[PDB]
RNA sequence: AAAACAGUGAAAUUGUGUGUGGACCCGAAUGGAUCGGGCCCGUCUUGAAACACGGACCAAGGAGUGCACAUACACU
């Protein structure tokens, strides 16, 4: 089942993080950009190493499209929080989910 | 002239349309893409993207821009000759002293696939060529051989740029 | 000529209709929607039963305010009624189907009632007198009735 | 029918995926039947269209008009010109790089096919080429 | 008072079948739970979502016009 090896394979060479929030203020939302936190990175300085990296967001359970892609645009706070890009618009329903970090950086076209 | 023509065709000089044409054309042209430096041949590297991720490899050469051309060992961990996008590529200090002869080419390992190849393996002479080079500067040394057949695993643990490779 | 509601072929069908009937249409619903998908033998056997008082006529969208009966939980529900002047029409109706079906050829048997349909027809207009010299509708609400039923693939 | 101006080939697919899909529905229109859809500018005393509030929607203007190069191309890449002669092609042939032409509705079948076999000789595009006459 | 063609046959409204939702509109999306913003219009009024008035629903009809007399402007 390739389903179960794609995600393994995924497992044994990224870095794991999670989607919270889309962009926002108090009152409106910017859902273009979305943000998420990594695993063990907790200062800006140490954020702003994977400014550029790619991301992807995997859903075995989809019928479309198996998996999207991104990129990460810039740190967002002081505890090591960061902005990222998407192909596509996050639906509220994808928020909690888990994201990969891919430890190669991207060009914003290619996405 | 005909009542036709003399209404709907005014509304624009299209004569002019070539212009805006390649404005727009030029604006969104892709960004160049810098081939990197840091890869000598016979540099053992990481495989981060497509089929084959996870295993080490040893690279051979830059290929066409971007595209780089690496070789398994098919005795030791079953992969053979490919090519991939130079970025998909993790480095490690560890150098190997091979040289090659002539220039070669493989098929390309895309980031998106729909299947594994199981099955359906055969080598040619320039593939075992080139493992019966590779293989003797490998069996000469302690656990080399047991290194290329365990896949690579990241560090759960702490933040990977602290790590050295 | 008549263009029925729905497309079935006529090979293995057997279909009535009439216009401007004299039974009452929301009553006449309400014993319809309880008959379809039923096998004809079953449906006039059913029928027979609410004549005599043994069983109801389940309702649920013409409903409102009326009476709970314990013959009603053959179908989950609690409000029932016996409507005779419907159930004796309709009853005929279907009666004349498994005529038109021994005589076409096909069995007596193995006939499920598929298309079952009621329309309004126009209203035929009446008056009552009331208090302080006013006058007041006290029309009359009959309605149109299609059927077809076709025999089981098994 | 799957063809294209041969000037803005490597562009028309931008160009297309560039076009507003915004629709101006007339305010309550949604909420009796009575109003049509078809635009018409708000001017009571209270309204909330009118006096811009947040969450009320978008009105008509001149900032949504297109740039003056790409206003009225077809998804083709061609502006359209209409005829109902033989003697209205005539008019197209300095012309037929940037225009094509749509035979008018009401042009019937056997006066249609000697309109089609002008326009191969002369080689202009017409849109309605199937038309009525695929029988 | 109503009522033309034994033409065409819209909308309100009803039944059956198939789909999508729990008042609805705008912005943005998912394989899938939804997220953010929005009080009912017209009108008099310092001030209306109002415990101010008119409005059950659809079609068709429905309100700055003509002449005379001086006048300022544009055109011959």
């Amino acid at each position: 089942m390739e389903v179960i090896k794609k995600i393994e394979l995924k497992e044994r060479v990224c870095a794991k993080g999670t989607l919270y929030s889309h962009k926002r203020s108090k009152k409106n939302i910017y859902p273009r950009y979305s943000l998420i936190t990594i695993e063990n990175v907790k200062t800006r300085e140490a954020a702003m190493k994977y400014v550029g990296n790619a991301v992807e967001l995997f859903k075995p359970e989809s019928t479309k499209e198996e998996s999207i892609h991104g990129i990460i645009k810039a740190v967002h706070g002081r505890s090591g929080a960061v902005r990222a890009k998407f192909s596509r618009n996050i639906s509220p329903v994808e928020m909690g989910s888990k994201v990969y970090i891919k430890l190669y950086k991207m060009n914003e076209d290619e996405i | 002239q005909r009542l036709n023509i003399s209404n709907i065709k005014n509304y624009y000089t299209a004569d002019d349309i070539p212009a805006f044409a390649e404005k727009l054309l030029e604006l969104h042209k892709p960004a160049p893409i810098e081939l990197r430096t840091d890869l000598v041949q016979g540099n053992v590297v990481v495989v981060l993207e497509g089929e084959y991720a996870s295993y080490r490899v040893v690279y051979l050469s830059r290929t066409e821009d971007n595209k780089a051309l690496c070789m398994g060992l098919p005795s030791i961990n079953g992969i053979g000759l490919f090519e991939i996008d130079e970025r998909f590529l993790l480095r490690t200090s560890i150098v190997l002293d091979i040289r090659l002869d002539k220039k070669y080419r493989a098929k390309e390992s895309k980031r998106s696939f729909k299947k594994f190849n199981t099955k359906e393996k055969v080598l040619t002479k320039e593939e075992n060529d080139i493992e019966e080079l590779l293989l003797k500067e490998i069996e000469n040394e302690k656990f080399m051989k047991k290194y290329f057949e365990t896949p690579y695993e990241i560090n759960n643990t702490v933040d990977f740029y602290e790590i050295n490779h | 000529a008549h263009k029925y509601s729905c497309d079935i072929s006529e090979a293995t069908s057997v279909r009535s209709q009439y216009n401007n009937i004299k039974i009452k249409f929301k009553n006449t619903r309400e014993v319809c929607n309880i008959i379809k998908t039923m096998e004809l033998n079953k449906a006039i056997a059913y029928l027979n039963d609410v004549l005599r008082f043994k069983k109801c006529i389940p309702v649920f969208r013409f409903a409102k305010k009326c009476g709970r009966t314990p013959q009603a939980k053959e179908f989950g529900t609690d409000k029932g009624k016996w409507p005779v002047k419907s159930v004796a029409f309709v009853k005929k109706m279907l009666e004349d189907l498994l005529v038109e079906a021994e005589k076409k050829g096909l069995g007596t048997s193995e006939l499920v009632i598929k298309h079952i349909q009621v329309n309004q027809a126009p209203k035929i207009y009446g008056r009552k007198h009331g208090a302080f010299g006013r006058i007041k509708p006290y029309n009359k609400s009959p309605s149109h009735i299609e059927v077809i039923a076709v025999k089981r693939e098994h | 029918m799957d063809i294209v101006n041969p000037s803005l080939s490597k562009v028309i697919d931008i160009i297309n995926k560039g076009k507003s899909k915004k629709q101006f529905k007339r305010f309550q229109s949604w909420r009796v039947k009575r109003v049509s859809e078809s635009w018409r500018k708000p001017r009571g005393i209270d309204n909330r269209m009118r006096r811009k509030f947040g969450g009320a929607p978008d009105m008509p203007g001149i900032g949504y008009k297109k740039p003056n190069a790409i206003r009225f191309l077809l998804p083709n890449g061609y502006r359209k010109i209409m005829v109902a002669c033989v003697k209205d092609l005539e008019a197209l042939i300095s012309l037929n790089s940037f225009y094509c032409a749509e035979i008018r509705h009401a042009v019937g079948s056997k006066k249609r096919i000697e309109i089609l076999e002008r326009a191969e000789e002369l080689g202009i595009l017409v849109i309605n080429k199937e038309g009525k006459l695929v029988k």
